[PDB]
């Protein structure tokens, strides 16, 4: 299917910037987790507010936007002037943001109930869900059958 | 389209826009009733708009068709995009004129060096994005086997060839994908995908035409 955000419209394919809402904590960010100084782990901010990083979606084929039957790579568009550039995401396993070329592509977007997920591939995938339900440690890390259901807020 | 420009009006008269509530992919008239494109811009629900320059305005010659049967190549492969291509058969048959006619498939395989034509309503940008309302062409040479592999080691199939420019610039993009590569009056290729558009050494790669003619006589003959 083709997948929309908040305000219907299709997301796009490696273009625009949006933050990854819960679908009712707040939007998916960065935080600091045995990563030496920086934030380099994606978290979920703790504070209850349509509020994250904003996200790039991106897949190579030459689609304007995101359907759920694509191979993604997500980056944060913007992120602390000490992490890493691009800020990409990759892999209790949490998912981190790195530079290293590595071509996967490993991501796909999936309908959950009335709004979405976010799946990990090897296609064989697995759930992506919130580690520890708290303020400070809402990791976003691999988690088979307890995905974190998501909306797509596009920032202006 | 990255380097490109604004094709003159209906000029590419078998250039389609593939219409799910807004442009998503283009695709390629090659008989009064067909359409090829990219299967992985297959929906179950498509719109194909024929006749389109520009494509936020209603100028007069468009034709509005509802796709019909939607057939993705049966060995397609998603993750690795092998086998990319796609039919469409419309629910009525396009009326044929100077703005809206079919383009001829390959009599054989484009040798390296050949000029082709890429046109679509893609991106025309390779930081950040712009969406064009009118059609947008390229002029590009097809690149060498060895050239192609060389740019996505472990990804190109005998089913892909390389189109555009080593140095970058020039190059299709997103909303591009399922669109035409015409080489002497043949359609050669499909837009279907890069790392990134118009970067160096990561160029164009294309559904390789010439090996499918024998599946799109079948299909169109047995539908
Ligand atoms: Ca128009």
């Amino acid at each position: 299917y083709t997948v929309h955000d908040t305000d219907g419209k299709p997301v796009l394919n490696n273009a625009g910037q949006y933050y990854i809402l819960p679908a009712k904590g707040g939007g998916l960010g960065l935080s600091n987790d045995d990563d030496g100084n920086c934030p380099l782990t994606v978290s979920q901010t703790p504070i209850d507010i349509p509020i994250g990083l904003p996200v790039r979606f991106s897949s190579r084929a030459r689609i304007s936007h995101i359907t759920t039957a694509l191979s993604l790579n997500i980056e944060f568009t913007i992120a602390p002037a000490c992490a890493p550039k691009p800020a990409r995401w990759r892999i209790y396993t949490p998912v981190k943001i790195s530079d290293d070329f590595s071509s996967a592509a490993p991501f796909q977007i999936k309908k959950f109930e009335e709004d979405y997920k976010l799946v990990y591939c090897s296609r064989k995938c697995v759930d992506l869900g919130i580690k520890i339900d708290n303020e400070k440690n809402r990791r976003l890390v691999l988690k088979e059958g307890d995905p974190f259901k998501v909306k797509f807020k596009k920032v202006d | 389209i990255v380097g490109g420009y604004t094709c003159a009006a209906n000029s590419i008269p078998y250039q389609v826009s593939l219409n799910s509530g807004s442009h998503f992919c283009g695709g390629s008239l090659i008989n009064s009733q067909w359409v090829v494109s990219a299967a992985h811009c297959y929906k179950s629900r498509i719109q194909v708009r024929l006749g389109e320059h520009n494509i936020d305005v209603l100028e007069g010659n468009e034709q509005f068709i509802n796709a019909a049967k939607i057939i993705t190549h049966p060995n397609f492969n998603g993750n690795t995009l092998d086998n990319d291509i796609m039919l469409i058969k419309l629910s009525s048959p396009a009326t044929l004129n100077s703005r809206v006619a079919t383009v001829s498939l390959p009599r054989s395989c484009a040798a390296a060096g050949t000029e082709c034509l890429i046109s679509g309503w893609g991106n025309t940008k390779s930081s950040g994005s712009s969406y064009p309302s009118l059609l947008q062409c390229l002029k590009a040479p097809v690149l060498s086997d060895s050239s192609c592999k060389s740019s996505y080691p472990g990804q190109i199939t005998g089913n892909m060839i390389c189109v555009g420019f080593l140095e970058g610039g020039k190059d299709s993009c997103q909303g591009d994908s399922g669109g035409p590569v015409v080489c002497n009056g043949q359609l050669q290729g499909i837009v279907s995908w890069g790392y990134g558009c118009a970067q160096k050494n990561k160029p164009g790669v294309y559904t390789k035409v010439c090996n499918y003619v024998n599946w799109i006589q079948q299909t169109i003959a047995a539908n």
